[PDB]
């Protein structure tokens, strides 16, 4: 099938199609993204269609959320129902205490795959992009290549093919 | 009649008082993440004030349009250009547009970045260049598909670009590494590495090569965009400047320097070579030449010492870049001619001459690429009824052809003059191919920002023909492919002759 | 010497000869696949439309696969994370005026010109003569000065949006219309750089004007609604309608026609309405775009308009509070006007006309209720 | 099909072939030989002086002999027969501005195209709201309408001049004079035409300001001065000298600039000074070439300054007197004006302004005598 | 913000009420004296006002500049031209620029002229457009003289002009033609005549000959003018319109059409054909045909047609300019050759290929004109150490040259293939010697108005020498002649090389 319409797209944009209720449209967002996105995903079967899917997932949140939500709610609580204010802070202050980058890149990456908008509204998203990425790469970026690659390769924990 | 002088006010005596048009409050901090502090109080080399830029640019607009719109026109100069050249020029354009177009963002994100108004200021006149410059190289594309002898593909990149393993490079250099990542690496990528190392020289080596190929419609328009870049080399100094003086630049600014570095050239080192030297029928310099002067001595030597009172040092890549170098630009046409179907311009075998150029100064290059080229011609590579593409001949001879992950350079080690290596990881599921050791550890570092699918992962599976056709690659006729393997009038190859060929893609990684 | 393949009878023999006998392709109009807005492709389209690299997972995208390169931690380049508003395709947009580079800058080059005449002329002309000094040395130099900050704040305002834009069309409008609210906080400097040449003791530093932005309280709520839409709204498209759409169309409108244009005639000058005459030219050229990507294509968008007017009406609240301070704030100043140059009832009808505009012009296009008579009430509670 | 020398290789091989090792001759400036009025010879000069063929018996002419065919009756096509100004070369004139055609209609276009743009932001912006009825419908449409005859007047006062000058130089001049008078006449009807088209019932037919002109008081001596100096003068300088050196630097600068660009704004009308800022930046523009050729060629000449400066004090006396009756007439329409608009003193003061301005720009420079005083009494009599 | 549609006025609009501008009163009259009325009602074609037409000019200025400060300059087009073209347009375009500027003050009388306003106003955009055209012609001999191969006489013609006797006929048909006269007499030999017949069709023509002869700055420049030429046609046939309902028109019309089309016609038959012939090195296309389409064709029958309802008829005088034109141009060309120490531009005897060509368009052009060149060329007319000048020639073969009273056009009876004709009167001690029938008529009727001294009797017993010295007729070293016998870069004439020729002027009427 194609690249830009093929069946397991089809087969998604159905299964979206069914999702009825904020609650049920976040979390299976959510769980799509721990299960498709990043270099931490659990499965790399949906690789060549993933970011599409997400986007038409996204969409039925989005909705669904400007429905159920005042309009103070809209701006201030994640589609959960958490404050995100209250996330925001203390993720980066999870963040702040990271004693090292691979605690580091765990909380952010992590952050994204649970609270990308539609989830978290995006004004604080992007305000924790900036502290968080900030930190991240003042721990990655310090002493980056006194590592040598062979044991860089071993932290990372890469199975070496070659 | 009246009384008093005739009096006015310039751009200078406006500007003179915009550093203080910023003001204190808790909040006024950039909105991207960043190691770096930009000094408030940091200036800006050029006065302008908004009106002044317009009319600066104005002018320059009048006589680049006048000579497009009339005399050029009235010579037929979009028709008399060496067909190669018409070629080379829709992916030398249709890609430095990209490059402009993001540039755009770029400094939208480093107007964020800059708390001094003079260096918010200095990015903004950027801004609106890089806009002009977008404009131009479309133009460029546009004039060519209006005026030329094959507008298929220069009326089209955008959209045809798309099916392509080149374009996925160019992106990495001219879009991404433009806007993903700390504000002060991606000004490294765009203007302190790509604009002075790069650009500056390329877009003049551009009119060069064009005017000897015939092409007069380039040298208008890319000489009036080098009118330009002279500001936009200050705001990359600016950018060193302004963070200099805090404790994270000696903590991270070279590292940043050495990571855009070896990003810029290792697709330009072989990308820009090839460009040259394959896509033209008159040639102006050897790239062997060309890239020590560029890279090596104005760049790396002269460039970036002026930046060392500020801690700046020579990429401690620089030696690998050069080594890497000679043969590059040689592995990668090999690649690129294999590939032809993927493309949305025409390409050719060297013809004698330029075989004879090519080992006068490249020794050995008959030997290995030459002695190829024409084993290709005689299995019919040229010739629609052969039923042979070349990569038909990387299969049979076991020759994989892999995309670094990082810098998404196609590259055939076991073919290869150049480097030769390459590393293969599996990771929570996932194979991944790297071609150096830099964007090893770049990917090993930072896994999260280079998940991009390649070519082989995309197509797996997929017959060629079908990829073509879903992704518009067509002429107009919508038979005949936009690409071809040679640049003569006739025998073009068609769709049909693609599928009769029943090229499936695999994914190279798998035999692991 | 350099011998060029297009003059030279050796090179250009050798090219004649290479060229077809025709064009190999007939299809000669560059983005011939692109959705024409009117009735033809339009040059501000074909060398606009898809310059941008987006693929289909942003609406509308022609390309495909992930970015090359992100930022650490793993945010797109671009990416739909980036706004609340939702859309079918990104790409819709179009500026009405159809400004690419060359014709934003032919027209804005014009206006600097003859700017350049202008003062030469009023100069030679002698016209300051009969300019009232109290309103020139107190209204003109510090409260019109003032203002500078706003549209310079307002300026700002749009640089993540100059980063964030989702698409060619959309950015470019942006980027001009962020173009033009610097130009304009640079008019109001040039005009008192003016004033400091023909006019002895007129002092031209920014210090006045610039204390009484700060620390002054006629626009003290504007200066705080201007640092909240700047630094506190980390959403472009917010950011966007906000300034143009609240803000500056209820504001800026008021304190730019509503004063100034029409109070400074009254004091013998002709000066300053020159240059209010290219921000109010200004302000009607991007309201047209602002309303083509705002309600057009996103407030009017075939798939998601009850969504995105929804927000919309949501940010409209979030900031008419803010706006409607700021206007109050501002109604401080009359108080310092010499005795006798306006009343109530011409105060009243001004704030009229600004909020009947704004409600036709944006609160009606996206169904806000927004009651005039209860937002001029709100206003005028500060006329001292 | 159509082969060029310039690209054809077979042609431009023999062009090539038949081409100098270097040029000719070393000195590639063209107008080499004119004496340069500032530092080097600029491009105005280059492309202007010398184009007229005058023959040696026409000061500072080039040529030798008589024209080749004279009017019936032996007249010469050009001679010096046709002004009583005499001078040691009529090529001596520079404009200050330096305007050949190129630059002259460049600034002209600039010009019309912000005018353009100016008016969409008017109209869009509902700015004519607060224009108060009775100005807009009584002083613009039928007052200043009724300007425009009179600039139309000055504007064909040139014809003959543009037919009769003896030199280049100031022929390019004459004409840009010229035009932009008519320019002015066509920016009141502009005007006027677009108030037509934002307010109900306003009628821009010329019946009205055309019978205010042919009929009225107000522009009396006014209209009777502007046929004098076009029809009644048969002397191109007479005509050019009286128009821009006396007529329209008194009463001209007086309507345009102390009563309408004075008093439009305290009626809340920013539209007519829109225009007027145009007529005065072209008044002051051709101010500057007027006192080149008059005062600095003519007026001090080294051969005929005193001779010429009686002649220009002759016709400055021959036009003051019915200049001072336009002004006393057009003293009239500041009765017509609702009560409180203006008064006497601030009349007085514009009418010392006019004049002050006039004497030293103009009077001084030909040593003519004038008393301010006794020419703005003359003109107040028509006050009060 | 807004209430009410952005609106504005544009030409038109305000063009409606312009008729209207203009009112009654006593002396509203024209000051020139003419025999004609023009109507005071009488409308315009083109609804333009200042502005509108600013703009209008402006775009294509900035079009025309830019093709001529980028592209042609980077092409190097102001030097790669033949050398007889660089000459060619010497006087091409300062002739020409003569005919640009007295057209201003042409149309400055005819806007006095027009009673209605919309008539005064076609004339004044007319006024306006002859300035831009004179600039124009300026401008191009400007850029040949900044960057051609020879600027001599092209930076100087304004006053080197003056020492040849071509220059005296351009001065009665383009410039006291077109403004000495009854205004309506001056319109005809202006518009309906010379830019109707003559300018309008040449400018595009001149273009033509410029391209084949690699010169591309004249046809960006011309090209350009020609744009503007319809308004100007437009106000031809309106100056007819304006006068043909008043009695005067029946009475006087055609005689003053016949004076302006012979007046016309008498300089630029012989003068363009020469121009073009020998002035070029490749041809376009043959004047005898040109002619015949241009003047017969064209002009005589078509475009005079239009007119004739308004009692216009073709002029009496046609049949007898065709009968005096087939050799006018060949014959006049011998006599500029003759004389041509007293050029400011460079001339060359026909190669062998342009001789073969002459004779396949003209059979008998060899052995008349051709002989005589051969025979000039063996006396070594072309090689300054020879001491022979052409002129030395007709002397010795007994044929004088005269110059016609009325048209200044130079004629040698004796020698002439084309017309013989001499008519020699004596008048209150004054000789007079006229070269038609036609210009006969209008001395004795006018002889006033026809009193322009000639070359021969200006220069009566100089020294040729002394009269090109004293007349600027000098190269920047104050040796070389501008003026010389051959197009080559070496062997150029010097002024000591004419004053050791002894060449003493002597006024030919003195043999009678
Ligand atoms: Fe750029
Ligand atoms: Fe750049
Ligand atoms: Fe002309
Ligand atoms: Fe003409
Ligand atoms: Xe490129
Ligand atoms: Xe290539
Ligand atoms: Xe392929
Ligand atoms: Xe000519
Ligand atoms: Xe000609
Ligand atoms: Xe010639």
């Amino acid at each position: 099938l194609g690249i830009h319409s093929n069946d397991t797209r089809d087969a998604w944009v159905n299964k979206i199609a069914q999702l009825n209720t904020l609650e049920k449209a976040a979390e299976m967002l959510k769980q799509f993204r721990m299960d498709h996105t990043t270099p931490f995903r659990n499965s790399y079967e949906l690789d060549n269609d993933y970011l599409w899917i997400e986007a038409k997932l996204e969409e039925k949140v989005a909705v669904l959320k400007a429905r159920a939500f005042n309009e103070v709610d809209f701006r201030h609580k994640t589609a959960f129902g958490e404050d995100a204010k209250s996330v925001l802070d203390g993720t980066v202050a999870k963040m702040n205490a990271a004693k090292d980058k691979w605690e580091a890149e765990k909380i952010h990456i992590g952050f994204r795959q649970a609270y990308k908008p539609p989830i978290m509204p995006v004004n604080y998203f992007l305000d924790g992009e900036r502290q968080l990425g900030t930190r991240l790469m003042e721990l990655r970026n310090l002493n980056y290549y006194d590592t040598p690659l062979e044991e860089l390769r071993k932290q990372r924990g890469v199975r070496v093919v070659h | 009649a009246a009384n008093r002088a005739p009096t006015s006010v310039n751009a200078q005596e406006v500007h003179r008082w915009l550093q203080s048009f910023n003001w204190d409050f808790k909040n006024n901090r950039t909105k991207y993440a960043t190691k770096y502090k930009m000094a408030n109080e940091t200036k800006e080399q050029f006065k302008l004030i908004a009106k002044e830029y317009a009319r600066m640019e104005a002018v320059k607009d009048e006589r680049q349009f006048g000579s497009l719109q009339d005399a050029l026109t009235r010579l037929n100069a979009g028709v008399r250009v060496h067909p190669k050249w018409n070629e080379t020029m829709k992916v030398v354009s249709n890609f430095l547009e990209v490059g402009e177009y993001n540039a755009i963002a770029a400094t939208g994100m480093l107007w964020d970045s800059a708390q001094a108004a003079e260096q918010k200021n200095g990015y903004l006149a950027q801004v609106l260049d890089e806009i002009r410059h977008t404009h131009q190289c479309a133009y460029v594309n546009y004039y060519f598909a209006k005026n030329g002898q094959d507008p298929a593909g220069h009326n089209d990149a955008r959209r045809t670009r798309t099916i392509g393993p080149l374009w996925k490079g160019m992106k990495r250099v001219f879009s991404d590494g433009f806007i993903s990542g700390d504000a002060v690496e991606c000004s490294l990528n765009l203007q302190l590495v790509g604009e002075a190392c790069f650009t500056n020289p390329l877009i003049v080596a551009v009119t060069e090569w064009a005017a000897a190929n015939g092409d007069e419609i380039t040298p208008t328009v890319f000489l009036s965009i080098e009118t330009d870049e002279l500001r936009h080399m200050a705001n990359g100094y600016q950018t060193v400047v302004s963070i200099a003086n805090d404790p994270a630049s000696a903590k991270y600014l070279n590292t940043d320097l050495n990571n855009a570095f070896w990003t810029q050239q290792k697709y330009f080192t072989p990308v820009l070579g090839m460009l040259f030297e394959y896509g033209s029928k008159f040639k102006v310099e050897p790239w062997v030449k060309t890239w020590d002067r560029w890279v090596y001595e104005d760049w790396g030597g002269i460039w970036i010492g002026r930046l060392g009172k500020y801690g700046v040092e020579s990429p401690r890549s620089l030696k690998d870049a050069k080594q890497d170098a000679y043969w590059a630009h040689h592995d990668l046409y090999l690649l690129a001619y294999a590939l032809w179907p993927t493309g949305f311009f025409r390409l050719a075998l060297p013809d004698q001459e330029e075989m004879e150029w090519f080992e006068a100064n490249y020794p050995g290059w008959y030997d290995h690429y030459g002695k190829i080229y024409e084993e290709w011609r005689a299995r019919g590579c040229e010739d629609p009824s052969s039923g042979f593409i070349p990569l038909m001949w990387f299969i049979e001879n076991n020759h994989p052809i892999y995309i670094d992950r990082v810098s998404q350079v196609p590259f055939c080690p076991s073919l290869a003059k150049g480097a030769s290596t390459l590393r293969v990881h599996e990771y929570n599921g996932e194979m991944h191919t790297f071609s150096d050791q830099w964007g090893e550890r770049m990917w090993l570092a930072e896994p999260e920002r280079y998940e991009c699918q390649n070519i082989f992962e995309q197509y797996e599976g997929r017959e060629l023909s079908e990829v073509i056709a879903e992704l518009h690659g067509l002429r107009s006729d919508g038979k005949t492919l936009i690409a071809q393997p040679h640049v003569r009038g006739d025998k073009l190859w068609t769709l049909d002759d693609i599928k009769r060929l029943n090229c499936v893609f695999k994914n190279p990684v798998k035999a692991f | 010497e350099r011998r060029r393949g297009l003059t030279d009878p050796e090179m250009a023999a050798v090219i004649l000869k290479a060229l077809p006998e025709a064009p190999l392709d007939g299809n000669n109009k560059m983005g011939y696949f692109v959705t024409p807005r009117w009735k033809r492709l339009t040059e501000y389209e074909a060398l606009t439309v898809y310059a941008q690299p987006n693929a289909d997972w942003i609406a509308g995208g022609l390309d495909w696969g992930d970015w090359t390169q992100k930022f650490h931690g793993g945010r797109p380049s671009w990416g739909n994370e980036t706004t609340e508003l939702r859309t079918v395709d990104w790409f819709k947009h179009r500026d009405p005026l159809r400004r690419w580079h060359a014709p934003y800058v032919k027209d804005k080059a014009e206006e600097w010109r003859y700017t350049d005449r202008f003062l030469q002329g009023y100069s030679a002309d002698g016209q300051i003569r009969a300019m009232n000094p109290t309103w020139r040395d107190e209204f003109i130099n510090r409260y019109w000065g003032a203002f500078l900050f706003n549209e310079y704040g307002l300026f700002n305002a749009h640089s993540q949006g100059a980063r964030e834009a989702l698409s060619d069309v959309t950015r470019v409008s942006l980027a001009f219309w962020g173009f033009d609210k610097i130009d304009i906080a640079q008019m109001i400097q040039l005009e008192r750089g003016f004033l400091a040449k023909i006019v002895p003791g007129f002092d031209e530093s920014t210090a006045v004007p610039k204390a009484e932005w700060t620390n002054g309280e006629v626009y003290k709520s504007a200066r705080l609604a201007v640092e909240g839409l700047w630094q506190e709204v980390f959403d472009w498209n917010e950011s966007a309608f906000s300034v143009h759409a609240v803000y500056d169309a209820l504001f800026g409108q008021f304190v730019r026609r509503e004063f100034f244009q029409r109070l400074a005639p009254r004091f013998g000058d002709n000066l300053t309405p020159f240059f209010i005459n290219q921000a109010q030219t200004y302000f009607q050229i991007a309201k047209q775009g602002v309303q083509d990507l705002y309600y057009n294509c996103l407030g009017d968008d075939p798939e998601f308009s009850d969504y995105n007017r929804t927000v919309m009406r949501n940010w409209t609240g979030k900031w008419l509070e803010p706006t409607i301070a700021a206007l109050r704030d501002f109604m401080g100043l009359f108080a310092k006007l010499p005795a006798g140059t306006t009343d109530k009832e011409e105060i009243t009808a001004s704030l009229y006309r600004v909020v009947d505009d704004w409600i036709e012009d944006y609160a009606s296009r996206i169904d806000f209720k927004a009651d005039r008579d209860q937002i001029v009430k709100a206003v005028l509670a500060g006329l001292k």
